[PDB]
């Protein structure tokens, strides 16, 4: 099992590390803001009902 | 008196928790490091193949 | 299998992006719209005169015309996407094979089509029907956006099971 | 038995890929099943309307079109695994003689 | 026992910080109206008593 | 005496770390909410008599 | 509270403890080029049949 | 043994987890039943009315109804602990040999 | 084999169930142990017969 063409140890290393720095970035945009509804990623329920609170 | 209670119901719902949020940013930045030092060792695991001869 | 996937893994990061660009010219619209709320409500006074309705009107007449400016103009390069050209959802394939496909469906949303552009506020009928338009518009961008953002969260766990 | 076993050997790691790639498939159902769960719990409120369950639905309708497709999709080069043709055991040899079989059922999910 | 997860530490210490912070923002309003009974969270017989009094 | 499967300097050292951040862990706690007695953990008669004291 | 607990007992079952990993990264580390060498080592030894006089 | 001993930690890990819910559940029940106390003393004026005793009991009758809720609702993924099924305690191992056990009992609130 | 080492009927669900399952495993590596030093005690006399024989 010595291979020198494929790295799976690698592939799923890289996936691990895109899974890391995705969560990083989205937490510094909400307290960069103050708001967790920043897009319709997340409760797609809360910013209707925001909108109506709102007017 | 309406006006502070609604204001009160909409924050609960769009607004951030910083206890909430600092403990994860704290959270993730120790798995960028963690994750940065498992991918670089991970990287050089080829190189056994050339110990034996070639 | 392999090399279908990661050309299929970009496939679907195009489909994010202009998912992506869609919901953020409708946040614009939504707040230009509570402003016209408020002058409505503003418009209502039994202290106002005839003159003074004319000047809430000239503000309310340019933020409608932003609306259709908004509408016409969000484009990906050079593709506009508000202008109906998204009404029969278009087609992203995200697997190897034939049939694995996800459809984006983005409805057209402007003036004429929110049914604004003549909003008058001179006599009592005229008001109360400028107000019920205004509430229906928001309704409907509200349920634009919820469609927007449960394809996104679709196409994420995609990347990931695809990874 | 030197040769018979060592293509006994390439017959069962044949045999881990296959179990391998349909366990990370229902790892993916599980999670987006996990949010089907928050979203009834969360349309249980008294306080939304018709519209707002409406919106609600919309998302847990296509949570559920995917689980269809990651279900038509998971295949090992051409031969897909988890539409029932693993239903009945197939079967992989890894001995050098008759009756040395290993039988691996995936059930359609 | 070293684990990059979860934080039970924090999750105790957040519960804490947010019954100090309700406890300091209830004796603000107190103080800036000067009425222990400002809703029905407190007393509900002290509200119904002090209704026939104030009448 | 130049073992290369088992690491019992390790398993000791261990042991050690674990005992010294539970430590840590637990004076927090009680730091952030100001009670010797938050479980059951410590006095058990302390808290007995502190409800009747309570009471 | 008893959201905290259950994170307690739900960490002890899936998350590693990095002292018990750590130890045993490195613990095969060594064996990799411990068996390297003796692998390399072990594949001259027919070397001695070409001593005898071809 | 090594092995065995492995097992028989992460066996009463188990262990600490749920009395540590059991009591966190129990914590709660005693301040309700506090409040409890100051209104069966509030209610014992003289400058009190009929219908001034019939709003203090709405309100002894809803802290009794959760601390039923929570009697019924405290449980470990989703064995119920306060109802019972403890009651005669239950046994986990601790060792490696037969006859290393404790005994956890938890009687009915 | 399975039938031999008296296993193929294990049960987990009563008390009684898991300690009668307990015992015959510690008896079924006792016999394996028991069998392996016979095996090794007869190549260990062998060897000394080829030795002396050379």
């Amino acid at each position: 099992a010595i291979t020198v063409n494929t790295n799976v140890t690698s592939m799923k290393a890289q996936k691990n590390l895109n899974t890391s720095n995705s969560g990083l970035s989205t937490s510094m945009e909400r307290l960069s803001s103050g708001l967790r509804i920043n897009s319709a990623k997340d409760d797609a329920a809360g910013l209707a009902i925001s909108n109506r609170l709102n007017s | 008196n309406t006006q502070a209670n609604v204001a009160d119901a909409k924050s609960r719902i769009v607004d951030v928790d910083f206890a909430k949020e600092t403990s994860a940013m704290t959270k993730y930045q120790v798995l960028q490091q963690t994750g940065s030092a498992m991918l670089a060792q991970a990287n050089q695991l080829p190189q056994v193949a050339l110990s034996l001869l070639g | 299998q392999v090399r279908g996937l990661e050309v299929g893994m970009r496939n679907a990061n195009d489909a994010i992006s202009i998912a992506q660009i869609a919901e953020g010219a409708m946040q614009e619209q939504t707040n230009m719209l509570q402003r016209m709320r408020d002058l409505t409500i503003q418009s209502e006074n039994g202290a106002n005169s005839t003159a003074d309705l004319v000047s809430i009107k000239a503000e309310m007449d340019q933020l409608a015309t932003e609306i259709d400016s908004i509408g016409n103009s969000t484009a990906f390069g050079n593709t506009k996407l508000l202008t109906g050209t998204f009404s029969a959802g278009k087609v992203f394939q995200v697997g190897h094979q034939e049939g694995e496909d996800i459809k984006v469906t983005v409805k057209a949303s402007n003036k004429t089509s929110l049914s604004v552009g003549a909003l008058n506020n001179a006599t009592s009928a005229n008001r109360a029907s400028s107000l019920a338009k205004i509430d229906a518009a928001i309704k409907t961008i509200d349920s634009q956006r919820a469609d927007l953002g449960a394809v996104q969260n679709r196409l994420a766990h995609n990347i990931s099971n695809s990874a």
